[PDB]
Formats: structure tokens, sequence, C-alpha cells
């Protein structure tokens, strides 16, 4: 396939193709919660950090006073709202750490859980983060081992819990998603192992359904397994491609890794069959693969 | 006119589409079951959101704080006299498609035909005219529809909104969900449209029309807080005091018949409900069934067992499910220690930002406070209330441990069950096991509460008519009327009834009376 123009993108730790046309929409999750990069200027920040801090002064625990606990520094400009989580809890808090990259400022946001008797343990990951969080270009691939995230990249290669999701449209196939997934530790079963029940159920059923494609998908280094469907019907034609390599645990470069690529039911255009998402089976199966094969872990030092 | 005058409907259990909120993709797309594998696109959806992601991935997915309403499910019209476009602004694919839509677009069509060239128009001319008693109303005060009603009703143009929300988070916060959308989406499309002014805007008035869980929303949203703008409320089959089917899917996983699913046995549930305020908020509160026990142990010949005081182990024994069952974990327990792995499977418990049990205990107790709250403030004022109560559907309402416990609980206990009902393996027997009810001997105070519609016990779904609302239908074979003889529907599949129906429009007329013009 033409890969004229396509872009190399960075999510966590891997590389990813995509055509130059995409839609893309991106998540990071750290410890399980989301750090979300803010459009805040510094006098924003504060602002917004101020505000809600002087909301939580005012909000009352049922039992134990005031719901807000502590404004916690980190270090490197970094810094943490404590509050109860609930107005009814007792084991555990709600900790809102903003952070900012360096050299260049950008804001993120990383709101999550704590319990009590871990707060010093919480405290230090919020440290570790404010000093390992570094700025990055937009499309800028980083030689230095890390997370990469929005604007940034969480340097390092120690061991953390951590995940991203990515979806991506494409304008020229209407109906059409891509996902892109890391999560590290191993999946608990395998993919084809998984699905093939259901998929068994629904080639019985729907003598519209077919598979396509079912077996390995090694990219690279990736032992990678595919089940691949399509299916008509209304004069339609749906897709369900499926990719994933199972995980191995504690591994941040060996994480569970899954790709997709769905066409689900969309809308006749007043009465008028919907426009179809690919030209073919054969063109999806082209636009999968060479994304697919496009997958790999980021080259670090 | 025009006079418009909104009918906001409220889905139930796991009935609105969801997408993470971050990527857009989607994650929730009911049905997602072995049932009914009748349509190859409804397959399509199951395959994507559920059957191809791992017990790993479902976990982090379906979380509350990181999923979204998604509006671009497909939608049927009907003979609603919508079009898609104007259907899909309705939020119509926000839910679930054949659970839903159909009612919806009833609901449009009749009340957008009621009186055409003064005469009453189909189904308004004779159907509703029903007297409520015939449909199974039971509390005795609301009177028959008559021709006055309705042609007040017909000077107002009806237009039905989906509120979708995400059902994972508390319906606490869904309340607040629902009050955004009606003062941000609904109300601001009638300004433009109708070319309304800030005053006439403040006097228009809403009607709910709630299904499942729902109903736990609406009454949030209009008992605690105040939130006059809603003018009367219609409920369908709402778990009012929860529901013990919640206990059968975490220690059992859900049936295989059922349509809508968050796993095939305890570990898969657990891993996804455990963690959920939305989805624990189902489970019975303290007033459930009257404050009386649904969870029992016993023995070969189906008598309850005794506990180390010699009392009956029929739990809750002193009134309190969330100690006694929901945090407890010996092996009745709702998380048994067996179960503690799912709670949070992201990493070992040991570099954690929070702990698995925590978290969950703390959840545990924000319910118990939400059941609380919901409770004292009960319904609103204007209700009409209907519910399933069939003694063909056991629904659960017994929640059933058959067998000795005996090796299960002597000192270093270790035994653990299939995560499918039973405890019996290859290695020992005789061994507890749950098993449909009823309960072999009864409590007489217990006889109006059994059955069901599948998900909401009896015990439940009548807690309105206990709370003195308005009105309240008991459809099925505990209820009574000549136009109430089938047997009871299904909980999913309610508002397809002719019964649920029926009272949905009944409620919409009566409350309709009250709007101001
Ligand atoms: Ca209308």
């Amino acid at each position: 396939m033409d890969k004229t123009g396509w872009i190399t993108h960075c999510f966590g730790r891997f590389l990813i193709d995509l055509p130059p046309d995409a839609v893309i929409n991106a998540g990071y999750y750290l410890w399980g919660d989301r750090i979300e990069y803010l459009d805040d200027k510094p006098t924003e920040l504060a602002a917004r950090v101020d505000r809600l801090e002087q909301e939580w002064r005012t909000q009352r625990h049922k039992s134990k006073g005031n719901m807000f606990l502590r404004k916690i520094d980190f270090g490197n400009e970094s810094v943490g709202l404590l509050s109860w989580s609930s107005e009814v809890a007792s084991k555990t808090y709600l900790l809102d750490t903003y952070v900012t990259s360096k050299p260049t400022w950008h804001v993120y946001r990383w709101k999550g859980k704590v319990s009590v008797d871990r707060e010093q343990h919480a405290v230090e990951i919020s440290r570790a983060l404010a000093r390992n969080l570094r700025s990055r270009a937009p499309k800028e691939i980083p030689s230095e081992p890390g997370f990469c995230i929005d604007h940034a990249y969480i340097a390092g290669d120690s061991f953390q819990v951590e995940r991203f999701g990515v979806g991506v449209t494409f304008p020229e196939h209407p109906g059409a998603r891509f996902e892109f997934r890391s999560s590290t530790g191993a999946e608990l079963n395998s993919l084809l192992e998984r699905v093939d029940g259901f998929v068994q159920n629904m080639l019985s059923t729907f003598a519209g359904m077919e598979t396509l494609r079912k077996g390995k998908h090694p990219v690279g280094s990736l032992p990678g397994e595919e089940y691949l469907v399509a299916g008509s019907d209304k004069g339609q034609r749906g897709y369900t491609f499926m990719w994933e390599v199972q995980g191995k645990e504690e591994s941040l470069t060996e994480p569970n890794l899954t790709a997709g690529l769905a066409v689900l039911e969309r809308s006749n255009e007043n009465g008028k069959p919907p426009p179809p998402a690919f030209k073919s089976d054969k063109e999806a199966l082209e636009l999968w693969d060479t994304i697919v094969d496009s997958i790999r872990v980021r080259p670090t030092s | 006119q025009t006079a418009p005058l909104p009918v906001i409907f409220i889905p139930g259990i796991m009935g609105t589409n969801l997408r993470n909120k971050a990527d857009k993709s989607e994650v929730w797309r009911p049905p997602n079951g072995l049932w009914p594998m009748d349509d190859l696109f409804a397959s399509i959806g199951a395959l994507w959101t559920w059957a191809w992601r791992g017990p790993k991935a479902r976990q982090e997915l379906l979380k509350a704080e990181q999923v979204e309403v998604d509006d671009q499910g497909t939608i049927d019209v009907g003979q609603s006299g919508l079009s898609e476009e104007a259907a899909r602004l309705r939020g119509w694919g926000k839910v679930m498609r054949s659970a839903y839509n159909p009612v919806m677009g009833l609901m449009e069509r009749r009340l957008d035909n009621i009186v055409s060239r003064r005469e009453l128009q189909a189904w308004w001319n004779d159907e509703a005219l029903s007297p409520p008693g015939d449909q199974g109303e039971e509390q005795g005060k609301v009177g028959p529809i008559d021709e006055e009603e309705l042609l007040r009703a017909s000077r107002y143009q009806f237009d039905v909104w989906c509120a979708g929300y995400n059902w994972l988070q508390s319906n606490r916060q869904s309340a607040l969900d629902v009050r955004d959308y009606i003062e941000n989406t609904v109300l601001p499309f009638y300004q433009k449209e109708c070319g309304l002014d800030p005053e006439q805007m403040r006097r228009m008035k809403v009607i709910l029309v709630t299904h499942s869980m729902g109903g736990l929303v609406a009454r949030a949203l209009t008992q605690l807080h105040g939130y006059e703008r809603v003018l009367g409320v219609v409920h369908g089959v709402q778990p009012a005091t929860g529901s013990s089917t919640i206990y059968h899917h975490m220690r059992c996983g859900y049936e295989g018949i059922a349509q809508v699913v968050l796993g095939r046995n305890a570990g898969e549930v657990t891993a996804i409900v455990a963690n959920s305020a939305g989805a624990l908020e189902l489970a019975p509160s303290a007033e459930y069934r009257e404050g009386r026990p649904w969870l029992f142990l016993c023995d070969a010949q189906g008598q309850v067992l005794k506990d180390i005081d010699g009392k009956p182990r029929a739990y809750p024994q002193n009134q309190d499910p969330y100690e006694e069952i929901y945090k407890n974990t010996t092996w009745y327990g709702l998380v048994p220690e067996q179960n503690s792995q799912y709670l949070d499977m992201s990493d070992k418990k040991e570099g954690l930002r929070v702990g698995p049990r925590d978290n969950f205990e703390d959840l545990i107790d924000s319910i118990a406070n939400f059941h609380g709250e919901l409770s004292a403030a009960g319904y609103h004022s204007e209700t009409y209330a209907h519910y399933g109560a069939d003694d063909s559907r056991h629904s659960w309402r017994d929640l059933i441990w058959k067998g000795d416990p005996t090796p299960l609980e002597t000192p270093g206990a270790t035994l653990n069950d299939d995560e499918n009902g039973t405890y019996n393996s290859w290695f020992r027997r005789g061994l507890p096991t749950i098993v449909q009810g009823p309960l072999e001997t009864g409590n007489p105070l217990d006889a109006s509460g059994s059955g069901g519609d599948e998900t909401v016990p009896t015990d439940s779904g009548q807690a309105p008519a206990l709370a003195g609302v308005k009105a309240s239908f008991r459809h099925g074979s505990k209820g009574k009327g000549q136009a109430n003889t089938k047997r009871g529907y299904e909980h999913q599949e309610s508002y397809n009834d002719a019964r649920a129906q029926w009272a949905a429009l009944y409620g919409v007329i009566k409350i309709t009376q009250l709007a101001d013009w």
C-alpha cells in the first residue's frame, strides 16, 4: 500500500503509522487513572487549582468534618489536592494532581483515589511523576526511554501500571473505526480461544457472516494473533477485525496489546442504503494489514 | 399553541450505549448476550464491544469515570413519524433499540394524535378509557381517563426525548446529567424553535417516563434536589429498593438466557460491578422486603440452618445488608475472599495507590448513604408506577444456598466455589449450592413479595405502592383486573408489553391535567 504522507505516531511505549487525514482521539492512564492534557496557561492553571480547593473547603463529610484534607507540594511546581473520596468515605481519598512537563511547559490533570494507609506511597509516585514528565513536540519521537502522552513523555523504564487507548476514523471510510490499546499485565485469556465460540455462533446463525482470516499475525517480535470477520445484511457490509498480543506480567514493552477495526451498523440516508465504508473486503484488509504491520515498540537508548 | 410538553424517557439497567471518553471507541452497545441471536448487525455489535474484550480489558473499559453516553447507536423510527435524523437529535440512538425505540415511537405517535377534527383518535377512543383497576391499579385513588382530560391534553405538543445516561456511575450523578440534558439541550431547542422568551422558558415543564433503574435516577433528580421542572413521573419496573439478583450475578455470572450481561461467572461480573456505583446501587437496601431476609442458608431438606447463637441463617438478620452481606468476606458474602482477586486485576496489591478492598468498602458505604437518602426522600407527588409481579418468574427472589457449610467454615477454611453456583467439586460433595427458590417453608409476611419480572422481585417492585404513590399498576399473576390476565412481562422488554404502554400513556395524560395554560 502507498503510505505516502502517512504519519508515525508515538503512543505510550509504541509507534504506529496512520494516514495523514486520520482523525485521532487518544487517552493515557497511569495506575488506572487518566492523565489528562489541559489547554491551561499557567495563570489559568493556578486559578483552576485555587478554585477547586476553595470549593472543597465548603463541602462537608457526613461525620468527619471538612471534605478538604490538604494541598500537597510534589516539588517541581506540581501540586495535589487531597479530599475525602465521598461524604461517607473512611478508607480512601481523592488525590487530584496537577503536573507540568519540562522544560517546555504543558499542564496535566491526573486524578484518582488513594488509600488512607497508602498516602505516603501515592505522594512518592506524584513526586516521581513531576521529576520524570518531559516535554516533546506533538510528533517528536523520543530516543530516551519513556511513556509518550500528549505533548510529553514520562521518562524512565521502571515498571509502572500504564495504559493507552487510541481511536481513529478515516474520512474516506465512513463508518469505520480503528482502535489501538496497550495495558500492562497479561490478559487472562487469549484472543482466539476467547472469541471463537461466539464467532462460530455468529457463522452458524447468520448466512451473511463469514470469517475472512483466523490465525497468527506476528509484527516483528510481537507475537500477535488475529481473527477477522465480515458480514452483509440490509444491503450494507460490516466488519470486525481483531488483533492481540496477550502480554507478559510486569513488562513495559511486552504489555497486552490490541488493535481492532470495526464497521458497525449505520443507517440509510433518507431511505437509501448507507454509504459503504470500503470498496471491497480486499481494500479493508489492505488498510488493516498496513496499519497493524506498522506497530512496533519505540526504539530507545 | 405551540404549547410544547417534553416527555423525557430515562432508560434502565445497562440500557445506554457508551464509548470511551478519551478515545471515543464503542465499549457498550447492548444486547451482548447469547440471546437473542436474531440479528446479524446486533451480533457484530456484541462481538466488537464485548466478546473480543478480555477480562482485564473489560474492567478497564467499563470504568465509570472513563466512559460517556454514545448517541450514535442504531435507531428504529418505526411509526413515530420522525426521520432518523430527528430521532437522532432526540437521542433515540443512545439506548438499546429493541427495548426502547418501539415505546418511544409509540408514545410519540399516540401523543401526536389524541384529537383530530373534534373526534378522539384510535386507541384514545377506547383502550385508553379502561378503568385503572382492570389494568391492575392497586392504590384505588385514580380514575379512568375521560373525554375532558383528552381534549385538554390535545392542546399540548408532546415530543419524546431520550435521556440516556452513564449507568456505571452513581445514579446520584446521573440525575445531575439528566438535569443538564433537559436544561441545556431539550429546552433550548424549544426556545429557538418556538421563539420563547426567558419567562416562557422558565414556565415550561416536562414529564419523566422511566424504565428500571432509570427510576432511581429520576427520584434522585426530583427528590434530592429542587427540580420543579418535572410535572410528574411515570415509573416502569423500578427496583425501588434494589434486587437480590445482583447477588446471584456476582456469585454465579449471568444466565445464558440474558440479553444483557456483565459476565458468565462470578469473577467476570464481580470485576465490573464491584467497581461501579451505578451497578452496585441495584443491591437491596436496608428497607428492601420491609427489612426481612432474602439470603438463606438451608440444609438438604430445604430447612434454614442455625448459626452460632442458634438463630436462623437468613440474611440480613438485623436489617443491615451492607455489613452482613455486602462487605462480609466469608463464603456467603457478596465478594468472598476467593473473589478479592477480581476487584483490581491491574497489578499485585503491593504497588497500587489504592487497596482494592478499601475502594470496595467505601463504595458500599456510599451506596448505603444514597439508598438511605432516596428512601427518606420518597417519590414525586405525581408518580404513576407499574411493575411485573408474577410467580412464574422466580427472579432470584429467595437467594438460597442449599447444602452443608460445615467444611467451608472450619478454621483455616480454604474451599472455593466454581464461580457458577456450587462448592461441589471432583474433590467434595453435598456442599452449598445456589438453587432456584422459593424457600420451602416461607414467612407468611413474604407472600406478597414473591416472584417478579425476572430482574426485580415483587418485594422491590411493589415498594412504591407501599410508600403511597398516587398510582401503582401490579402487572401479572399477583395483580388483578380483566386486562391483566396475561403472564407478567419480563424486565428488559417490559415496555414492549401492552400493559406497560397503557400505564405510561395513562400517566402522561393524567399528569398533563396539571400543566398550566
Ligand atoms: Ca411530537
